[PDB]
């Protein structure tokens, strides 16, 4: 079942390398020509095709899904605290948190700022945990 | 819905109807013949008979957002553990009947995404998708260590399992299943690709 | 207290500091949660989903079901329950109606109390419903429509006979209305302004009680308190019923909030009404009315009698089909009452309806491109008492496009549309007997109709060059009645009185009739006055048809040339698709009315199928499986022929009849693992392929008729061979090797060996000796099925796309069809020898090693389930397992057929018998002929012909077309 | 009648009526037209007739629109390509039958037609002088 599904189930993809690329019925198509994939997947939240274009067409979700203290992820349909939105780390599965222009957030004196552009409480700076 | 089948795909049957949330965990008792599951929309932890014939809601007073559930049903332990993602994210432990409740970890949890138990050592293993770590502690949370912690190895973990001296987890950000050594992570392998 | 959210229903204890949320076992899995209602006398809770369905579950979780799935059209928006009369009331906007249903006992009774009637009092878009049983009053809230129905709060009687409007104005986007039985007061909320209002059941007073909200779902009143929920504020809270000035909050930050109910032991003795006082006083439905009196009403498909106690079922009505539902209309156009319980619900896409009036059944077909379960044929009774699925397995990619019913033979005929092919099949209405009568290839039969009086079957074709065709009940004859003047025949109907055929076309915009014997075409109601006639039926001196654009049902006189303005039966019907009639007159049963049809009595004695043939006084019989017997009525399954398979060592035999558990020959055991088998009619002998260890392949033959002779061996050590094929015309054996990537040929005794071709992983070989072709399967890179001559001198891929892991291959010489199995795509596919047509036979629960075809069935063996399976080779319409779970993983399968053509009956088929031109049919064996015009001459043997002068060249050469000779080595 | 009429062959084919200076446009037939190969007008009655080889029909309408009427429909008229009106008769040509036919213009009549010339190849239009 696995030897032709668009999923490289092993290190070198020996399974998928042998398959044809003609987009049989119900197979949604992707611009990279990697593999044609079943239409049901189009808006489930998984980048099923290599160039991120299965879901690219899909519409946006109901905005009432999350509380005012939260931000919403379009691909996953999950809610994360507002502070996380532009902290500089992609928290949503598809990166919906870092959007457009963030007006970059900065670190206050009660916290410390490290190599990866993250802000951490001063007590954590040296306690045994990275 | 929740379904039960044999390891060869036969005898597919329905245990009970289930919540639509993507964040859900199921636990089974090989002794008590009971099944436990978490509900993310109703914010509840529920127990039933393994055949689904009887159903009850067991914990509802403070489980804001369950993201993990693990059980130890041995005669001398009889303990249940679960994790919550409220504004005060924590890991909580309660008697398997809910008559006793305690909070085990609450100082650095920010996005709990995994809960598993190690019975010989009587240890809990949990995963965090914000600080990107895999960490284990004991049933009281008084002993705690970190197995893997880095933005390079853990991107978006969702489930954790343990076997022998190895820990297995799943990552949605890399579409992969990973194996590592549960004590120091100095061994890393990919179990399933794509 | 009970609260609803779009995905959950849960219960709160009624004191505000008890924060537990499990006063009842919750209801998980809801998709589009809407209002809820409860019944305490049976511990039941009911909820509605919009978009969705009406469901009931028990407070302890013991039971969960869908309560009105077949009559509900669209989605309901409000529920009300009467515990005194034991009736439930629900409101549906898709049909602009308010309906009542009876909870008493296992037999549902349901009618529509209020709908559109042109007056503003009538129901518009009813969203909310509340009922009072003791006073026999019903209240509803409705957004109104463009018919002049205002946004209103309205009052009616629970029997539906009285209508009045209580409140109007300042009402936009009103969602719920609720009633208080002690105060006799009504409460409703408005989203356009964020306020909750109170009113009196007589319309005497209106007041405002809550002042600042944003989309407040739900109102409930119990004792001194009123409870409401708000979406944007995510809160559920309680307020003083008498003041509105003080508030308490039960829960907060709850999303997707919906309406609320309160649960307590309300009792019928206190709330008693006329129906409770007079049990059993109505045959179907009892509805209370003011003054303690009661009224009786009949369910859909029934009418009421002057005694008021009894109801009688409709026996003469018209049936109309619309993509979303099937409905019935009385012949009396003054009667707008439902003549049958409607058919509506999820998955409905009705294309055609047909009726068996004598048995009391209606049969309809559903067709959806996007949903498997929606496609099929199903039958229901007008009373809704019975529902059954007649055809749900073996449906083509394009679905079922036509259903015809024969009430004399008790037969159903339908058309099944695959990708490049269409099939016409007949099924006996109450038995598991289904057969395919015709394969149509390029024509696309969709609409089908049958006439038992004239013993004719008619269908319409929708492909290129559309036409109408006539056939006999067994499809053994094909004739075309209309070729010219057809573009889009949306509907086909036959008249059983005159034996005339009528069709409608929305491209031509015409209704036209022809005679069963063809000839002159005639025109009815042509012109722009008929924009889109989609369905037509004939009854008496009238024709009845439906129009998709005018949204109307019309009646006119069937005689051509008449131009009386038509007659109308129903207005404002959406998505009309077909019309049918349910009346004893349209389906006669007297022999004089049916021209002495032989199947009218005891199915003509036929075992499987009975088919009246025009001008044949005796019945005709057809078998769904096997063959027909000299008695002319019964069928047999050729016990002279059997199936042979190997488990590992044990060669075993099986019978085509799954009930005939006898073994054709007892079981035989061989060394190692037997993997592939082939049989020959000449010797009553089997050739089998043997694996001794993971490295050693072996070939051996065994004899069945030679007493009990043990095996004989042809080759002792070769790579592991997985496929074997036999050629009885040339007396050769062909085998494939997996360890050596090769396909080799040998002679019957092994003394001669040759190698035909090389392909990676050559699992299967198939042979046709009379045509000189062999086929093989390669599952390596560029997985393909390939064809070559018996000698491998010519080679071409028959299938090289949409194929991944071909591991089984078989050929059928009766149909000239090739079948293969794919383990990656888990499916069985059939095509022609050229690969020009491709269809899928099986796509579900599929694992297979071998493949063989006999009769109307295809058989395969499965190693995962350790079973052998039989299916129908054209559509997989049947699936059964011929054996219990076998002891060990099956191997490849072959068939033992004694009627094999041991010699080629048409010798010219072997590449023109070797010729270039016209081949004579075996005068002295195969023989050759040139064109009779021009001085041609026969050469090489009596074979090539392009020699216009008889020119001479030496015999040691070979002599070509165009008059040239060349040394044989170059040949 | 001071009218100008033309037929349209694109998507949603129709027949239109106009004034001699085309300052007015009106549509007489929209439904029931697929391939109007020929259009003719009767100068006596002020009626318009058209022929269609897809519909295989001869049909007439009134200069003020309204009710459509049918003449010689059916398979007996495989490909009427051109039509003209003269007196109480209509004359039309058929591409497949290779014939010229004369019939009476009033609808509903079914007298067998009359033939004028046989074996004429590639017939396209008929006119009267
Ligand atoms: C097929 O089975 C149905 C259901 O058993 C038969 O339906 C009965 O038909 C008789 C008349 O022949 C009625 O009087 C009964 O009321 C029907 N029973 C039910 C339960 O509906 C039907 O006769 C059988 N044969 C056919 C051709 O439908
Ligand atoms: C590829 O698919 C198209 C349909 O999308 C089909 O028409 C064509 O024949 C296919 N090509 C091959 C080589 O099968
Ligand atoms: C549960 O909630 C109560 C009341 O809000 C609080 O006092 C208690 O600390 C909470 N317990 C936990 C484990 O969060
Ligand atoms: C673990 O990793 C080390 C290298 O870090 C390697 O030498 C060793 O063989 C590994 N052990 C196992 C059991 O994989
Ligand atoms: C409800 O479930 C029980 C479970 O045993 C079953 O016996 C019963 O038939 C079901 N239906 C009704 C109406 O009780
Ligand atoms: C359905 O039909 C069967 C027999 O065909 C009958 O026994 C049964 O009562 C029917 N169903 C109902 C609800 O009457
Ligand atoms: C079948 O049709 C042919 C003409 O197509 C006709 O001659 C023949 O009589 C028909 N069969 C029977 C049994 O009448
Ligand atoms: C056939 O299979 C059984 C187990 O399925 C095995 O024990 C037996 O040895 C096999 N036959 C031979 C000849 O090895
Ligand atoms: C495979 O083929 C070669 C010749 O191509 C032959 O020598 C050998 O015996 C065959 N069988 C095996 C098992 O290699
Ligand atoms: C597939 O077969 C066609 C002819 O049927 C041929 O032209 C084509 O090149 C083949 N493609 C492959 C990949 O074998
Ligand atoms: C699957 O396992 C069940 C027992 O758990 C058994 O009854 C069944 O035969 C098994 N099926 C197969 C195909 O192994
Ligand atoms: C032009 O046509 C319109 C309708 O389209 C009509 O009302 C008007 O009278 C016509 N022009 C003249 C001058 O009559
Ligand atoms: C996305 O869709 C939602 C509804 O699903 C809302 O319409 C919202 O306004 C939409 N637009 C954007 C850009 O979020
Ligand atoms: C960073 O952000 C904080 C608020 O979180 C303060 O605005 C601070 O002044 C900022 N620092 C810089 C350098 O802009
Ligand atoms: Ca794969
Ligand atoms: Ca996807
Ligand atoms: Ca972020
Ligand atoms: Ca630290
Ligand atoms: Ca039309
Ligand atoms: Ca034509």
């Amino acid at each position: 079942l696995y030897v032709c599904d668009g999923d490289k189930d092993c290190v070198d993809g020996s399974d998928e390398a042998g398959c044809v690329l003609n987009c049989t019925s119900s197979q949604f198509k992707c611009a990279d020509g990697s593999s044609c994939i079943n239409s049901r997947y189009r808006c489930d939240g998984v980048y099923d095709c290599k160039d991120n274009s299965d879901e690219a067409g899909c519409p946006t979700r109901p905005p009432g899904m999350c509380h005012p203290d939260e931000f919403q992820c379009q691909g996953d349909g999950t809610c994360i605290p507002n502070t996380w939105e532009c902290d500089g780390h992609p928290d949503c599965i598809q990166g919906s948190d870092e959007h457009n222009g963030c007006v970059p957030k900065t670190c206050s004196p009660s916290h410390f700022l490290c190599d990866n552009g993250n802000c951490i409480y001063n007590s954590w700076v040296c306690d045994g945990d990275n | 819905k929740t379904w039960s089948a044999f390891q060869n795909g036969t005898d597919k049957r329905v245990v009970h109807d289930s919540g639509l949330s993507l964040t859900e965990m199921i636990a089974v008792d090989w002794i008590g013949r009971n099944i436990y599951w978490t509900d993310y929309t109703l914010e509840t932890i529920e127990v039933s008979k393994i055949d689904g014939s009887h159903r009850t809601v067991l914990i509802s007073k403070n489980v804001t957002k369950p993201r993990g559930l693990a059980l130890d049903p041995r005669m001398g332990d009889n303990v249940m553990f679960w994790s919550d993602w409220g504004h005060h994210p924590r890991i909580e432990r309660a008697s398997m009947d809910g008559t006793m409740r305690t909070v085990i970890v609450q100082e650095k949890i920010y996005w709990p995404c995994g809960l598993s138990i190690d019975y010989p050592n009587r240890l809990i293993y949990f995963m965090d998708a914000y600080l990107d770590y895999i960490e284990f502690c004991d049933y009281d949370g008084q002993n705690r260590r970190q197995v893997i912690a880095s933005d390079l190895v853990l991107h978006h973990p969702h489930a954790l399992t343990l076997f022998e001296d190895s820990v297995f987890w799943t990552d949605r950000g890399t579409h992969q299943v990973m194996q590592a050594n549960k004590w120091h992570g100095r061994n890393q392998s990919v179990v399933m690709y794509s | 207290l009970i609260s609803v959210r779009e995905n959950v229903i849960f219960g709160i204890s009624l004191d505000p500091e008890v924060k537990s949320n499990d006063a009842m076992v919750p209801i998980s899995g809801i998709q589009h949660g809407y209002d809820v209602e409860f019944d305490d006398s049976e511990q039941f809770i009911y909820w509605v989903e919009n978009p969705g369905e009406i469901h009931r579950v028990k407070t302890d979780g013991s039971n969960r079901t869908a309560f009105a799935p077949l009559s509900l059209l669209g989605s309901s928006l409000g529920l009300a329950l009467d515990w005194v009369s034991r009736n439930i009331y629900y409101t549906t906007p898709a049909s602009r109606s308010i309906e009542v249903l009876t909870l008493r006992g296992d037999t549902r009774y349901g009618k529509t109390l209020i709908t559109n009637d042109g007056t503003p009092l009538g129901v518009g878009f009813p969203v909310g419903i509340a009922v009072d049983p003791a006073r026999g009053k019903l209240y509803w809230s409705d957004h109104g429509t463009d018919s002049g129905v205002p946004a209103k709060i309205a009052s009616a009687n629970m029997d539906g006979t009285s209508l009045k409007i209580l409140f109007t104005g300042n009402m936009e986007h009103l969602e719920v209305v609720t009633l208080d039985i002690q105060e006799q007061k009504l409460y409703w909320a408005v989203t356009s302004r964020g306020v909750i209002e109170r009113g009196n059941v007589d319309g005497t007073e209106r007041m405002i009680l809550v002042h600042h909200l944003a989309h407040p779902w739900g109102l409930v009143v119990h004792g001194s308190f009123l409870y409401y929920s708000d979406e944007q504020y995510e809160v559920i809270e309680r307020v003083d019923k008498s003041s509105g000035s003080n508030k308490v909050v039960f829960r907060d930050n709850i999303p997707y909030l919906r309406g609320l109910r309160v649960y307590h032991h309300r009792n019928a003795a206190d709330s008693s009404n006329g129906c409770s006082n007079n049990p059993n006083a109505c045959q179907q439905i009892c509805l209370p009315v003011p003054g303690g009196m009661f009224s009786c009403a009949c369910a859909s498909g029934f009418k009421l009698s002057p005694d008021g106690r009894s109801c009688s079922p409709y026996n003469s009505f018209i049936v109309v089909s619309m993509l979303p539902a099937v409905r019935g209309f009385s012949l009396e156009l003054s009667d707008h009452s439902e003549a049958m319980v409607p058919v509506a619900g999820q998955g409905r896409n009705v294309l055609h309806a047909d009726v068996d009036v004598a048995n009391g059944f209606i049969y309809w077909c559903d067709f959806s491109s996007s949903v498997r379960s929606s496609n099929g044929i199903r039958r229901i009774k007008p009373n809704g008492s019975n529902f059954t699925n007649i055809v749900t397995y073996g449906i083509g990619a394009n679905g079922i496009r036509g259903v015809a019913v024969d009430w004399v033979a008790g037969n159903l005929y339908f058309t099944n549309a695959f990708v490049y092919e269409t099939l016409i099949e007949v099924i006996r209405i109450n038995t598991t007997y289904r057969r395919v009568l015709l394969k149509v290839s390029v024509d696309m039969p969709r609409h089908i109709v049958v006439d038992p009086k004239h013993r004719y079957l008619f269908w319409a074709d929708y492909g290129q060059k559309p036409k109408i065709e006539r056939s006999f009940l067994d499809c053994t004859n094909r004739t075309v009645l209309v070729s010219e003047g057809i573009v889009t025949p949306r509907g086909l109907a036959v008249d059983h009185d005159t034996g005339y055929i009528y069709w409608v076309d929305d491209s031509l915009d015409i209704i036209a009739r022809i005679h069963r014997d063809g000839g002159e075409s005639q025109v009815v109601r042509y012109g722009s006055r008929y924009p889109t006639p989609y369905g037509i039926t004939v009854f008496g001196e009238s024709i009845i048809w439906v129009d998709r654009n005018l949204r109307k049902v019309f009646q006119a006189s069937k005689q051509p040339g008449n131009t009386d303005p038509p007659t109308v039966i129903r207005d404002s019907i959406n998505l009309l698709r077909d019309v049918t009639i349910f009346d004893e007159h349209v389906q006669p049963l007297s022999p004089a009315e049916l021209n002495n049809n032989p199947c009218l009595q005891s199915n003509g004695g036929c075992s499987h199928f009975c088919f009246a043939l025009p001008e044949l006084p005796t019945p005709k019989c057809g078998c769904a499986f096997g063959t027909l017997e000299d008695d002319g009525k019964n069928c047999a399954t050729s016990r002279e022929d059997f199936l042979i398979y190997s488990l590992n060592n044990s060669l075993r035999s099986l019978h085509f009849d799954p009930q005939d558990h006898n073994l054709p020959f007892q079981a035989i055991s061989v060394e190692g693992m037997a993997i592939a088998l082939d049989y020959d009619r000449r010797n009553n002998r089997i050739f089998f392929t043997q694996k001794l260890n993971p490295i050693r392949g072996q070939i051996s033959y065994v004899n069945l008729y030679s007493g009990a002779s043990s095996p004989t061996i042809l080759l002792s050590n070769i790579g592991v061979t997985d496929g074997i094929a036999f050629d009885w015309i040339n007396r050769r054996i062909y085998y494939s090797d997996f360890s050596n990537q090769t396909i080799n040929s040998m002679a019957e005794d092994g003394s001669n060996r040759a190698v035909i071709a090389r392909v990676s992983k050559p699992r299967a070989i198939v042979l046709d000796p009379c045509r000189g072709y062999m086929y093989w399967t390669d599952w390596g890179t560029n997985a393909k099925i390939e064809r070559a001559t018996l000698g491998g001198n010519f080679r071409v891929p028959i299938v090289n796309t949409s194929l991944v892991w071909p591991n089984g291959l078989t050929l059928d010489l009766e149909t000239d069809l090739l079948y293969w199995a794919d383990a990656s795509l888990q499916k069985i596919e059939r095509s022609t020898l050229t690969g020009s047509n491709r269809e899928v036979v099986i796509s579900t629960a599929f694992h297979s090693f071998g493949l063989t075809v006999y009769g109307q069935y295809i058989y395969w063996t499965d190693f995962y389930t350790k079973k052998i399976y039989r299916a129908n080779k054209y559509d997989g319409s049947d699936l059964i397992a011929m054996t219990t779970r076998l002891p060990t993983q099956p191997s490849g399968i072959s068939t033992v057929v004694k009627t094999q053509q041991q010699q080629c009956s048409n010798p010219c088929d072997q590449f023109n018998g070797g010729c270039s031109h016209i081949c004579a049919p075996g005068p002295n064996g195969a023989e050759c002929q040139c064109p009779h015009e021009g001085s041609w001459y026969l050469a090489n043997d009596n074979k090539y012909c392009v020699v216009d002068t008889g020119a001479r060249c030496n015999q040691f050469q070979f002599t070509c077309l165009n008059g040239r000779c060349i040394s044989q080595d170059w040949k």
